[PDB]
């Protein structure tokens, strides 16, 4: 029919179970499948994602046993809420994402069972705590190119979608596909939470365990030997001279921030028999 | 005894000890070994020092040694920490 | 943050002779939309303007990396050049070829070229007859001239 | 005009000191973005880096690098290696997707 | 046995998801799950978790209904995706202990001798520290009862794995790591002295109150027995340090003066490249 | 102890004779040294300070 | 005669405009250094490969062969001319 901007909310433990999944998933690109809600065409919550088990042959629909799922989902019937499956993903774990044949193997699959039928591809390895790099997309048909492929309601978010400059192989199948948002919805609960025991566990000291404040000051003012007389041979050779040369090797010597904050450190630390005591 | 004299006299000792003046060196040597406590005694004056020990109730039902050094110390450190946020105000900015 | 720097014309223009020394950095924030509310706070500020230095500083603005910023350039232009005639300045037919330039061709953004002639329209309101007022001889602000441009 | 003109140049005093405060908090703002820029970009530490080989360089960072997997690459290098550790050569590190120029290994001598 | 564990926060979003299961339809308003356990090390690990449908009565209070379906063929589902993961103990929430917690003890310990429950919150904005870890052993008492199996507790930890923050810590932007010497001292500051001081507060105050009228702690004398390993240091009257007056003197010594001379050198740093870099960039006129 | 060291001073009423010193003391030497010609080179620009100018 | 020299003394208020202007100037200076760090995506990508160019053909295109495998005839960048290969 018509088209308009399909948005996919995901669940946070959507995120999770992709980034768990897929490193379990170690090089052997494991499928799994997405378990979620019609709520409209141009947007989707996903509610639920679970795990699928590893099959060795080749990464296909007819892997998915639907009685696995049925005893699976059953065990979830009176377990919070089922829903609807409403999709699937596999896995590339170690280089960005490109449109698989596998792809082309179960979506025509779950676009025949489900609706949204939406594909997912997935890579761990970009970074750690900031970036986005699942990918998601979904086939188009092939009896919708009498029509110009060019309406789009709200075209911000294609205009954000498209914005990135596609990468490879997407737009070198840009044919039998048409791309969806993936935003990251309100999850404040879990967010400011993550943050506390972000700052709270992977920054080390749980802050009644910090107050290495002497022995550090021992290989600080090594330091503080050290990287001072460096600070000092370099700008005696600066342009003493009255030349009009305009090429720099650039090394910033400066060491100004270490001295610093260390000392800060070292003084509030010499602090703390003043400070813990009375 | 109540602390701050760590280091003190032997008569107390050659008396509640039933003991004389001259067997308290025997007497501080042996409880070392025995391991009830661990300070080395300052032994040419006959001055005692002590570590870890082992406690028989304070006052009846620990009124006084725990309000007055406990909670004294709780607005002690409390109070002072607020002090440390009141020099330290707007440090965080 | 886009609301943010959308209000400012919404509350200072009966001054709009301080927006370029206020919006010069914010112009070259990191994202769209403070860039793009940049564009169109310039637009909506100095409308009646006979400033040229929102145009210059619009000029690397329409000339920007981010394909929708250029848009909304090309429109904040549209909203310079009204309550501006040709002889306010000199780069009214410049704008006109510009737009020209950016959708007559095929290969520049079609996201970014969609403003062209709608700006054109704008700028060609009933042949320069009619145009924007959020200001009246009466002082009366006019509630299309704030309403509407505000959802616009 | 005594009594608008002097009102007015209060006005846009005001205003300026409100617009100076802005910048001061950007300019708070973006030292803490350009350390996260720092470090978060030199990240780029040693994903298990490959032994190579540095060929031509066309000009500042932007090498041509032979490798352990023998074929010959076109790339270009960070802004944090000194220019003088590479002057003919060295055992280089270099990274997989990125494929770029890391580190100098130590040399067999 | 259990001493210390790695616990990720994956089982903390797969406690708020059954909370978002039961939370709008609720009707027994408590997550109780079970903690799926790779259990490597005497360090425990932990990177599944699952939440059982599950009721607890307060009449009696140990009525209570796992799903064995759901429990062991659910587990067997996950060996088979994940062998290495397996069961190491369970998760609840409502922090006050009940009776029926001895009761799925019983059951927990006979799944994994050395088994584990966690104690959540569903909204933590604490001092703080994450949830919790038991640890059932039998030290029956000295009462002479049939065998009494009370809650020993283990101290709790957080570890790390890699790749799991990726979005997460992208969403929340708010991300300051270095920026120790300003405030991420002095929140540890104002934390373990206010909040260690207040929880000490609740040492005098619920210990005068068991002076007033309950335990006064006898036969667990562990109590005072400990706050004498606080009397290390018993500060009479004139607070005794005056044996560490020169020792303070000693230790002020250093630190001021390395103070002095390398902060005059940090003046030696600032004011020089200062001055030079402005003097030429300034007289710079064009 | 005159012409040759250990570094032994003279402890006539100890009983040791304690021989003692902490030769490694050098950033506070290091940066003195720093000082001296730091300076030395404030000065050789200050001609170019009060040059430039008038 | 208080209401004509206040005016006057409002140019104090003024030195907080140049400073104002210059740290202005200041995060102008950052703009650029975090835009260079910004750029650096470009270092994260796959670089290339090289190529043993036989010989051209006609028709816009030229032969390539790669270091250890066989020939290819590939297509050209809007850059470089048959006339420089
Ligand atoms: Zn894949």
């Amino acid at each position: 029919a018509v088209d308009t901007a399909e948005q996919v909310y995901i669940s946070s433990l959507a995120l999770l179970k992709m980034l768990k999944h897929g490193r379990a998933g170690v090089p052997m690109e494991v499928m799994g499948l997405m378990l979620g809600e019609f709520v409209d065409d141009y947007t989707v919550r996903v509610i639920d994602v679970f795990a699928m088990p590893q099959s060795g042959t080749g990464v296909s629909v007819e892997a998915v046993d639907p009685v696995f799922q049925a005893k699976m989902l059953d065990m979830l019937k009176q377990t919070g809420r089922p829903e609807m499956v409403v999709g699937w993903y596999h896995s590339h774990p170690g280089f960005g994402c490109w449109l698989s044949g596998v792809d082309i193997n179960t979506q025509q699959s779950f676009e025949a069972l489900s609706e949204r039928a939406v594909a997912v591809v997935v890579d761990p390895i970009q970074s750690v705590k900031g970036k986005v790099v699942i990918d998601a997309f979904r086939l188009i048909n092939a009896n919708m190119m009498v029509l110009g492929h060019e309406p789009r309601q709200t075209t911000s978010n294609l205009g954000h979608l498209n914005k990135p400059s596609i990468q490879a192989l997407i737009h070198g199948l840009n044919r039998h596909y048409y791309s969806i948002t993936i935003n990251y919805r309100k999850n404040e609960l879990e967010q400011k939470m993550l943050l506390n025991l972000h700052k709270k566990s992977w920054m080390e000291g749980l802050t009644l365990q910090d107050y290495v404040v002497k022995e550090m000051l021992e290989l600080a003012k090594n330091y503080n030997k050290a990287v001072e007389e460096e600070d000092k041979m370099t700008p005696e050779q600066l342009a003493i001279k009255n030349v009009g040369k305009q090429d720099p090797k650039r090394h910033l010597e400066e060491h100004v921030d270490v001295l610093m904050t260390s000392n800060i450190v070292q003084c509030l630390a010499a602090m703390l028999d003043t400070v813990v005591f009375k | 005894r109540p602390a701050n004299h760590r280091q003190l006299t032997f008569e107390e000792i050659a008396k509640s000890a039933k003991i004389t003046v001259n067997e308290v060196e025997l007497l501080v040597m042996k409880a070392l070994s025995v391991g009830l406590v661990k300070g080395s005694i300052d032994e040419v004056d006959k001055r005692v020092h002590m570590t870890w020990v082992q406690p028989r109730v304070l006052d009846l039902q620990q009124i006084k040694g725990m309000k007055d050094r406990l909670e004294f110390w709780c607005t002690d450190v409390k109070s002072m920490e607020m002090l440390v946020e009141h020099q330290a105000h707007d440090i965080l900015t | 943050r886009r609301a943010a720097v959308e209000s400012l014309g919404f509350i200072l223009f009966r001054t709009p002779e301080q927006c370029p020394s206020v919006v010069s950095l914010l112009s070259e924030s990191y994202n769209p939309h403070v860039r793009y509310g940049a564009a169109m706070a310039l637009g909506i500020c100095c409308a009646g303007t006979g400033n040229k230095e929102a145009i210059n500083l619009l000029e690397p603005m329409t000339n920007d990396p981010v394909n929708y910023v250029r848009q909304g350039a090309l429109i904040a232009s549209a909203l310079i050049m009204i309550q501006q005639t040709e002889i306010t300045c000199p780069k009214v037919n410049q704008f006109r070829q510009l737009y020209s330039k950016v959708i007559n061709d095929k290969h520049d953004d079609v996201m970014a070229k969609f403003g062209a002639i709608l700006a054109q329209g704008i700028l060609d309101a009933g042949g320069h007859n009619v145009t924007i007022s959020l200001q009246s001889r009466t002082g009366h602000t006019h509630m299309p001239s704030v309403v509407g441009v505000l959802v616009f | 005009d005594l009594y608008s003109r002097y009102k007015k140049l209060q006005q846009e005093l005001e205003f300026l000191e409100v617009q100076e405060e802005y910048i001061k908090d950007e300019q708070k703002n973006l030292k803490k973005e350009f350390l996260h820029a720092q470090e978060e970009v030199k990240r780029i530490q040693s994903i298990p880096l490959v032994i190579g080989q540095f060929l031509e360089a066309v000009d500042q960072n932007t090498a041509i690098v032979g490798s352990t997997t023998g074929s010959n690459y076109y790339v270009r290098i960070l802004s944090t290696i000194d220019r003088e550790l590479l002057k003919p050569n060295a055992s280089v590190a270099l990274h997989k997707h990125s494929n770029a120029l890391v580190d100098v290994l130590p040399p067999e001598a | 046995a259990v001493q210390k564990v790695v616990v990720h926060p994956l089982v903390l979003l797969s406690v708020v998801d059954h909370f978002n299961r039961i939370g709008k339809v609720g009707n027994q308003k408590r997550v109780v799950g079970v903690l799926l356990g790779s259990w490597q090390k005497k360090v425990l690990d932990v990177s599944n978790s699952f939440a059982v449908p599950f009721d607890e009565d307060d009449k009696d209070d140990s009525v209570w209904f796992l799903d064995h379906d759901y429990l062991e063929n659910m587990y067997g589902m996950f060996k088979k995706v994940n062998a290495r993961e397996r069961i190491v103990g369970w998760y609840h929430t409502g922090p006050k202990l009940h009776k029926n917690d001895i009761a799925i003890n019983e059951l927990m310990k006979r799944y994994c001798p050395n088994s584990v429950l966690v104690i959540i919150d569903v909204k933590p904005k604490d001092l703080g520290l994450p949830t919790e870890a038991y640890i059932s052993v039998e030290e029956v008492h000295d009462d002479g009862t049939p065998t009494s199996k009370t809650f020993e507790h283990v101290t709790s930890e957080i570890g790390a794995e890699e790749a799991e923050e990726v979005g997460v810590e992208h969403l929340l932007r708010d991300i300051k790591d270095t920026t120790v010497g300003t405030l991420s001292q002095r929140i540890t500051n104002q934390v373990h002295g206010l909040k260690g001081l207040n929880s000490k507060l609740l040492d005098i105050r619920s210990y005068l109150e068991k002076v007033a009228t309950g335990k006064l702690p006898i036969n667990h004398q562990i109590i005072y027995q400990l706050q004498d390993v606080f009397n290390l240091l018993p500060d009479v009257s004139l607070q005794e340090f005056v044996k560490a007056f020169y020792l303070k003197t000693n230790d002020q010594m250093v630190v001021v003066y390395l103070a002095s001379l390398i902060r005059s050198v940090v003046a030696l740093h600032n004011l020089i490249n200062n001055k030079i870099a402005n003097r030429d960039a300034e007289k710079k006129e064009g | 102890i005159l012409d040759k060291k250990f570094h032994g001073i003279l402890d006539q009423g100890e009983g040791v004779l304690i021989i003692f010193d902490e030769p490694p003391v050098d950033k506070t030497y290091e940066a003195a040294l720093e000082t001296i010609q730091n300076m030395s080179k404030v000065v050789d620009s200050l001609y170019n300070k009060a040059k430039k100018l008038t | 005669y208080l209401s004509k020299i206040e005016e006057l003394q409002l140019i104090v208020n003024d030195k907080s405009q140049n400073l104002r202007r210059l740290q202005a100037q200041r995060n102008e200076l950052n703009a650029k250094v975090r835009l260079l760090r910004e750029e650096l995506q470009l270092l994260q990508e796959q670089g290339s490969y090289v190529g043993e160019v036989v010989r051209a053909m006609d028709k816009k295109k030229v032969l390539v062969k790669v270091h250890p495998e066989g020939k290819f005839v590939v297509d050209v960048d809007k850059n470089i001319d048959i006339n420089d290969v």
